[PDB]
């Protein structure tokens, strides 16, 4: 029936796998140090 | 925090990661008794997905009581949000060392529309504990059996588990 707008399986989500970002600021917060990578 | 870019490709729904620890005792650690629970951030494409999660560590890897959740933007991830008061979830419990696979197939398929359960899904969680690590994806109308029928035929089919792999379903309110 109804489809949602934006749809991507797994493939399709490792293909958009940007090999250079940067971390998000949202992460550099001292309380995520331990789950950092 | 969370921007449509016309380079990316947008997610359906904004999501937000959360990062929850427990230390759990007060004989069994040194420490007192503590939780916490802090939002990580949110975000709305592909690409910005891959920001966050490229940088978090697995969750096979955290240690002690331990849990991510990834929930749409503006629904928190317990169970008594009004998002969820009137859901459910289905759990899965898995031995030590396979919840980091089947947390990236799950929230892969998740974020990716992959359920078709129109706005149904609040998000999903992964929880490692010593002896057994739980995932679990949420969703709004626990009595909705249609619903929830079909979010466990995906899972089947996306998660890559034995056949063995026992899931079941529960409803948040049936806790009390």
């Amino acid at each position: 029936y109804k489809l949602a707008d934006y749809r991507y399986g797994r493939e399709e989500m490792l293909a958009l796998f940007l090999k250079d970002n940067k971390i998000p600021s949202d992460l550099l917060d001292k309380e995520f140090l331990p789950i950092l990578q | 925090g969370p921007h449509m870019l016309e380079a990316e490709h947008p997610l359906q729904y904004n999501y937000t990661f959360w990062y929850s620890r427990r230390t759990p005792g007060r004989p069994t650690s040194s420490q007192s008794y503590e939780q916490n629970i802090k939002q990580i951030g949110t975000f709305a494409s592909v690409e910005q997905f891959w920001r966050f999660y490229s940088h978090m560590v697995r969750p096979g890897d955290l240690t002690g009581h331990s849990d991510f959740h990834l929930f749409k933007e503006g629904i928190k991830p317990m169970w008594e949000d009004d998002a969820n008061k009137n859901g459910g979830k289905w759990i899965i419990r898995l031995r030590k060392g396979l919840a980091s696979r089947c947390w990236e197939n799950l929230i892969l398929a998740m974020l990716g529309e992959q359920f078709m359960v129109g706005e149904e899904i609040c998000g999903a969680v992964v929880s490692v504990r010593f002896q057994e690590d739980i995932i679990s994806i949420w969703n709004k109308t626990a009595s909705d059996q249609a619903t929830t029928a079909r979010i466990r035929d995906t899972l089947r089919r996306v998660l890559n588990l034995p056949p063995n792999t026992i899931m079941e379903y529960k409803t948040h309110t049936d806790s009390i």
